[PDB]
This record gives C-alpha cells, structure tokens and sequence, in this order.
C-alpha cells in the first residue's frame, strides 16, 4: 500500500477503548452505535474495493 | 482567514434552513412520530375523560365539598354538583399537563438526536473547540415552550367548570329531585339519599362535559402546539447563528 | 491509491465523532455538577 | 428472589445457565411447558438437586387440554387407560408425521407436547401420585451426579411430567443467598402455565426480576412481552426492582437492519439504561465451557457438543455455537478492533474452521468473545445492586 | 406549632453526628470528581492518539476536553 | 363556660341544612341564573 | 411577563385564519379582478385595483371585528386573573 | 428564643393572608387602579 502508515498501528486499541468506555457508562448505551464504527473500522484496515 | 469567515457564514445560514424545515415538516404533520404522539395524547384524553365520567361517584364530591367547608359536618345537596364539576375540570387538567410533558420532552429529544448528525453541526466542532450555545439555547427553549403549553392547557381547561345550558336540560335530569328525599324520605342528615340519582347526573354530565373536551382537543391544541413551536425556535435558532 | 482510501478514514472519523460527543458532554456535565458543592465544613453543615 | 421471565424460548434457561457457567437447566423448544425452575447455594459436598413431579390430575387436566385442541376423539380416562393411552399416542405421531414435524407447526408442537406428557405418566407412573404431587430427590431417585439428574430432566417426557425443579450447588453468585427462579414462557400454551409465572413475579416475594425480551432476534416487540412489560410497569412492588436484558444479541451484530430496529425502539421506550443490557446466553456460556477444553477433545467437539455433532448419516453436523462462533468470526466484527486476525475459509468446514481458529488463536480468542456477549456486566451489576 | 417550636432542641441532639456526616459527604463527592477526571484523562489520550494517526494523511479533528471548570 | 359554647356551636351548625322553606318556588326560583346565562352575562364576571 | 406575551401571540395568530364572514359575496366578490384584468388593466401596474379599496375595507371590518371583541371582552380577563392567582401563591407559599 | 421563633412563624402566615388577600381583590374587581388600566387597555385595542 502506498499511504501505509505506521502513526495507526495502535489505532486499533483506541478504537477499544473508546468502545469500552461507551459500554461501562450505564446510562450511555441507550445511544450505543459501536458497530458502524466497527464497520467502517473494518474496511479501514485492510481495504477491499 | 477569509474562507473560514466564509464558512462561518454559510454554516450559520444552513442551521437556519436546517431549523425552519423540521419545524414545517411538523406543522404540515410530514412528522410521522409527532402525529403518533398527537393521536395518542388525543385518545388518553377521550378515554380519560369516558373512565373518569363513568366511573363517578356522589360520595366522593360529597366527601370533597365536606373537606372544603371544615367548620361544617354536613354539606348541602347542591354541593355535590360543584364539586362533581371541579374535580372533573381539575383530574383533566391535570392530564393535560402531564401529557403536554411527555411530548414535548420526546419531541425535543427527537429533535436533538436527529439533529447531532448532519455535517452543519458537525462541522461546528471541527474548527471550533465546543459546540457554542445550541445545546443551552435549546434547553432554555425547551423549558419556556413546557411552560407556555401548561399555563395554554390550565387556562382552556378552567372554562369547563362554567354550567353550559346542555347540564339544564330538564327532560335528563331536573335539580329539584332533592325535594323528594327531603320531604320525610331521607330521615337524617346522611347523604345516602341521594345516591339513587347518580345515573341521570352522570348522564348530564356527560352532555354537559363531551362537546367542549371534543370541541377543545380537536380546535385547539394542535394549532397552538404548532404556533408555539414555530413562534419559540425561530427567533432562538436566530440567535443561534 | 490515493483518492479511495482516505475516505475510508474520513467516514470512520465521521461515524466516530458522535459517541465521543456523547461522552465528552456527559463527563462534562458530571464534573461541573460535581463542583457545585461547597467544600467546607462550616458552610457545609449550614445545608443540612 | 431473582425471576426471570419472557416469551417461551427467549433464553431464560441459557442466559441463566451463562451466568452460573453451567449447563443445569435444558433449552429445549417445544418442551419446557410449566417447569418452574429454582437455584440455591449449597457447599460443595452438599450438592443436591429436588424434583417434583406434576400429580396425576395435572397431567390429567393438560392431557385433556391438549386433546381438545388437537380434535382427537377419546375419553377423559385416557391417561388411565393403557390403549387409550397408546391411541392418543398414535394420533400425535401421525398428526406430527402429517407437519412434517414436531416443531414444523403449532398443532405439531401440541400434539408432541401431549405425546411426551402421556409417555412421561406411563414411564414415571410410579413416581405420580393420583392427586398430590411427588417430590424426589437424588438419592431417592438414583441419581450419581447433577449432571446425571438435569440429564434426566432434560428428556422430553420427564419434563413434560416434571412440575418443579429445586437444584442446589455452589456459586459465589448465591453465596449471598440469591435464588435464581426461571419461570414459564409468557407466552406458553397453557393458561394456567402463564398465570403461574404473573403470580410469581406478581408475588412480593420476588426481589428482583429480569425480563428477557426477544426483540434482539424478532426485531420487535411481541404481544405477549408487551402485555408483560405494562403489568410490570403497573406493579408498584416490582416495577422498582426490575431489569430487562436483550438475549440473542449476536443476530443484531452481523443484520444491521435488526440492529436500528432495537436501537431506535430502546431510546424510544427505556428512558432510563441503567437496569438493561444486552448479552448473548449461548455464546458466553459455550465459551465458558470451551475454556475449560483442548485440543485433545477438539475444543469441545468430542466432549461438549459430542451429542450435537453426530449427524444422522455420520457426517458431523455443525453444533450451533460453532456456526455461530465462525458467524462471529467473520461478520460480526466485533473481533474487528482487537489484535487477532481470523480468518474464515470457505472451502474448509465449520467444525475444522472452528478447530482452526482456535488452534491459532486459543482461549485469548474465546475471553475476547465472552466479553462482548457482556454475561459479566449484567452479572456485576446485578450483584453489585443486592 | 409546638413541634416546630423546638428546632432548637433537634439541632442540639443531631450535632453529635452533623460534623461526621458533613466530612463524609466530601470525601464521597471527592472520590466521585476525582473516579470522573480519572476518565477523562483516559479519553483524552485516546483521542489525542487518534487525531494524530488522522493528522498525517488527512484533515479532521475530534473532539478533545481541556479545561472543564 | 366550655359546655355552654359547645352547646352553642353544635346548636347553631343545623342552620346551614337547607330547609323546605329556603325552596319556595313562588318566592324565587333557582332557575333564573340560565337568563343571565344565555348570552346576557357576556362574559365571566358574576355583575349580572 | 412571559406567559401572558405568549397567550397573546398564540391568541391573536388565529386571526389570519379566513373566516365565513369574509366570503360574503354580496360585500365583496374577489372575482372582481377579472374586470381590471380584461385590458381594463393595461399593465403589470396594480394601480387599477385601488378602486377596490373601500370594499375590502369593508369586509375586513366585517371579518375582524367580531374576532377582536370576542377575545377581548372574554378571554383576555380570565388569562391575566389565572396567571396571577397561578403563579403568585406558590411563590408566596416558598417564600414563607 | 421560643417567642421570637413563634413570632416568625407568624409573619409567614401573615404574609401568605396578605398576599392571597391583595391577589383576590383584584380578581373581584375591587382594584380601581386595575380596572383603569384594563380599561384603558381594551380601549387602546378597540382605538387601534
């Protein structure tokens, strides 16, 4: 690929945590919307066209 | 610098459009939630208002007028149709009122939630650290729209304690049937008496009371839900940009 | 190459930016509430 | 007292056997009709399990429900009566074959219900008395194990003849004295099934309830669940002490249009989130038992789904939890933010798919799945609550 | 009347407790702000991490958090 | 001094019970509000 | 303040709305355009239609004039009376 | 110290009387300086 990068290596675990957070907060899962971000998380690393 | 002024603008001018076009989308009733939650505050009424009416009771406005005159054990006759009419006014406001809470907090969540999508507010964020005053802005319209629809609610809803002529029809029920208890058939003070009327004064209230709740739910509310609406948020959503 | 696969990171931003509003505003809010309260004893007990 | 309650098949017993980590109770459809359920703590040596079974006039008065439905004409002495018995059955099984099956139709699933009580009377006649109802225990009944009792329970017509079930063994979980009680579905045939489960979360006894809610899987909300979620809301007692959980979330994770479904009707009606959750039963606790096999049993293939896995002409049918884990696997995505990198081949089975990923991965794999079927946060929370 | 007469005497018998239950109100609030800026925190390296992986191919900015008060 | 204003205050709480002759028809009707009422008292003051 | 700026406004919106007594032919015909319209009008001025003024004048009083005393002399009393029995108690009631 | 709470207890009740009092006599009417200015106010809207 030639805009790899090597900044989004833990872009992964961010992504976790922010997800974790939204999980442990009670109150806050009435908005829960994780996995559209976890789709487009997933053609984000390793992309298909 | 002057294409971020230009972009300021811009996002300020699409706010406005953004606004002015789901508050029209309600009035003209394109709002498929808003007009279920109308439909369902209308039918709560129209129940509430057969339950309460079918299920009155004289010793309870009996019981009412004694509380009002604590210096008296005894409460004439005629007290029971007063109270009868106060307490219907007073349980239907109360209804109103908490119904008129429901669907403005559902709605302005609504509101909020499909509003926190679009890259006009979102853009807000990206060349700005916070979010400037929507939220507080539509809190504080929230608060001044709850409290103008209950003063509207209390205020229509006074008027039906006033004796239209259909509770004096004579034909239904005639005020001078008391007499007839009076004259040695109610040996004492007690109230028990007059329980045999309670169906025909049940049916007068029923005349009396229908027209206007039908007459008020289905004239006035909708068009003062809207007027508020449209006549809160634009001048806010002005302020706003 | 160039045009398609930073948009993939452009929408993931777009689609994330919500939750994380949601959650910067509602710590926010607990904070402020929070600092309300008085801290001293003296004006403390005058509450209760 | 905690009682969970919910449609039939909601996943009452496996979203309780998830929290316990153990397979104690059956998820049987079409079966479990009128078992009340209870678990107590109990120390390890002190293990035990007691069951009692429905008296000859329940089984009389379902037996002649169940007839009356299924138009089979027959006396009131039927259950009684040897031939009458054999009839009955009959007419079950050809009405059963004429559906093409026992879960195929509603009739189908009565007359199998009728057929499993008139088999359990006649094996467990010994043990049912004539107006009375038996109660057993292990010892009594010659159990060794409480998986040899549950086992037992497990089989159709046992069940079908079993009234209540008192299982008691060690769990930090009733360590404090928590009694888990897994009531009937709502939405059961019998009337007086369901009257049974509203008298119990009804009961003041009831601490806490927990409403299972089918909507993660159907989509939205049934009849039934909803008439049960306005009784509750009514109840003053209990409308203050109950939690709602989403079983079968795992369809939602790969159906995006499920997904909004739930999503928009959960901030519709729930305004306050802090007494539900979403979880998956069946995941969480067929990774639980998974973790605690290897690679000599094919991670449970040979020794957990050993009775799931043997097909009909000897092919091994795929166990539901493995579709379900290579599901997770590669459409789910909620594997998608960690640092495994599974990968799902088309031209492999699901069993050796399943053997695969787990070979590669191991239990790393299986904590990360537990962990987003969520049985530990409502478990926490819940514990936390008492 | 009467009993609202002697406030007074109420106040007397429950200021043996008022400065016990006074201190731990605040260390309960504190612990509560203190758990919430713990999380803060947290998040904010998280986006701060994240903005930066986005920063060096493309334009965008989320939400961080400074200065709360 | 107390028996003699008990007696007084239970004797005089009948007078509110209205009597047969507090009915007279000939004297004055109830009726007569409905006049005031349709369309003369134009407006919620009791001056009619 | 507050809520009696919003009982007017709400009240008063209600006028715009075209009441029956604004239809009356025999005032006023709005097919009278037509007349101005048949070369009458030999323009894009609307200067022609000022002949019309005084009817129009004449069904508005119609249509408004009811409409005004009608709020006027009923409701407005009633509105201010409520207010203030409604909000004045309780206050006096917390500061008490 | 008992007499001084007594005493504030029954300015609170005086106060509510007041208030209630001065509220009633403008429902009635009996506030001149009210009807002055309601009068004044329905003429202006008349006039105008």
């Amino acid at each position: 690929m030639s805009k790899i990068a090597p900044q989004c290596q833990n872009l992964r675990e961010q992504v976790n945590q922010l997800i974790e957070l939204l999980r442990q907060e009670p109150t806050l899962r009435s908005q829960q919307d994780t996995s559209i971000v976890e789709t487009a998380l997933g053609k984000a690393l390793s992309p298909r066209f | 610098l002057t294409l971020l002024n230009q972009e300021m603008q811009n996002l300020g001018i699409e706010f406005k459009k953004y606004m002015s076009a789901q508050i029209n989308d309600v009035v003209i009733g394109n709002d498929r939630e808003f007009d279920q939650d109308f439909t369902k505050l209308k039918a709560r009424m129209v129940a509430r208002l057969d339950e309460l009416l079918k299920t009155f009771s004289v010793m309870n406005a009996y019981k009412r007028a004694t509380e009002s005159h604590p210096r008296n054990s005894t409460a004439p006759f005629i007290a029971v149709l007063v109270e009868a009419l106060y307490y219907l006014a007073n349980e239907l406001e109360d209804a109103f009122i908490e119904a008129i809470h429901e669907l403005v907090k559902n709605f302005f969540q609504r509101l909020g939630d499909r509003l926190r999508k679009v890259d006009c507010y979102h853009q807000v964020y990206r060349l700005v650290g916070n979010d400037g005053g929507i939220e507080q802005l539509l809190r504080r319209a929230e608060e001044d729209i709850t409290k103008a629809l209950v003063n509207e609610a209390r205020t229509e809803c006074d008027r039906y304690v006033r004796e239209s002529p259909r509770f004096y029809d004579e034909g239904t029920f005639s005020i001078y049937q008391f007499r007839q208890t009076l004259q040695q058939t109610s040996q004492g003070y007690d109230a028990q008496a007059i329980v045999e009327a309670e169906p025909a004064i049940k049916e007068l209230l029923k005349l009396d009371f229908e027209p206007k709740v039908f007459n008020t739910v289905r004239k006035n509310f909708r068009q003062t839900v809207n007027n508020t609406l449209k006549t809160h948020l634009l001048p806010m959503a002005e302020e706003q940009a | 190459a160039e045009e398609k696969y930073p948009e993939l990171f452009a929408t993931l931003a777009n689609d994330l930016q919500p939750l994380c509003i949601a959650l910067r505003q509602f710590y926010l809010e607990n904070y402020r509430q929070l600092d309300s309260q008085p801290r001293e004893i003296a004006a403390m007990k005058a509450q209760e | 007292e905690i009682v969970f309650a919910g449609a039939f098949s909601a996943g009452k017993s496996m979203l309780i056997n998830a929290l316990l980590e153990r397979e104690l109770l059956y998820s049987a459809e079409g079966h479990a009709t009128g078992t009340e359920c209870h678990i107590e703590y109990a120390n390890a040596n002190e293990e035990r399990v007691v069951l009692t079974f429905l008296s000859e006039a329940e089984i009389r008065q379902q037996a002649l429900i169940l007839a009356k439905y299924l138009n089979v004409n027959v006396g009131d002495l039927n259950i009684n009566q040897p031939e009458a018995v054999k009839v009955v059955s009959q007419y079950c099984q050809k009405i059963i074959a004429e559906e093409g099956g026992e879960n195929k139709s509603e009739r189908a699933k009565q007359a199998n219900a009728l057929h499993l009580l008139l088999i359990g009377f006649e094996q467990n006649r010994e043990r049912i008395n004539t107006v009375q109802n038996s109660t057993y225990s292990m010892d009594q009944l010659n159990f060794s194990s409480l998986a040899e009792a549950a086992g037992y329970a497990r089989r159709g017509a046992n069940s079908a003849v079993l009234k209540r079930l008192d299982y008691f063994c060690n769990h930090s979980l009733l360590k404090d004295g928590n009694v888990l009680v897994d009531l009937p579905g709502i939405d059961a045939p019998v009337k007086e099934d369901a009257e049974r489960a509203y008298r119990k979360i009804e009961s003041p006894d009831t601490s806490a309830v927990i409403c299972v809610l089918k909507p993660a899987a159907a989509g939205d909300m049934s009849a039934e669940e909803t008439q049960l979620l306005e009784r509750i809301s009514k109840n003053h007692g209990i409308r203050d002490r109950v939690f709602y959980v989403f079983n079968r979330i795992d369809d939602t994770w790969y159906n995006t249009q499920l997904r909004q479904r739930l999503e928009g009707l959960i901030q519709s009606q729930f305004r306050d989130n802090s007494r539900v959750y979403k979880t998956s039963g069946l995941l969480g606790f067929y990774g639980s038992q998974v973790k605690q096999t290897n690679s000599s049993t094919r991670f449970g293939l040979d020794s957990i789904f050993a009775t799931t896995i043997k097909g009909f002409d000897g092919e091994e049918e795929t166990p539901q939890f493995v579709s379900e884990f290579n599901n997770y696997c590669a459409n789910s995505g909620k594997l998608l933010s960690t640092a495994f990198r599974v990968s799902v081949n088309g031209y492999e089975t699901s069993n050796e798919n399943y053997v695969r990923i787990l070979s590669e991965w191991g239990i790393p794999l299986v904590d990360q799945l537990i962990h987003d079927s969520g049985i530990e946060s409502f478990r926490s929370g819940i514990g936390l609550y008492l | 009347q009467i009993i609202l007469e002697q406030y007074d005497v109420a106040r007397k018998y429950r200021e043996q407790t008022l400065e016990q239950d006074a201190e731990e109100k605040i260390a309960r609030n504190s612990r509560l702000q203190s758990e919430i800026k713990q999380k803060i925190d947290l998040y904010q390296t998280s986006i701060v991490s994240i903005n930066e992986c986005l920063k060096a191919m493309q334009i965008f900015e989320q939400l961080p958090v400074i200065t709360e008060s």
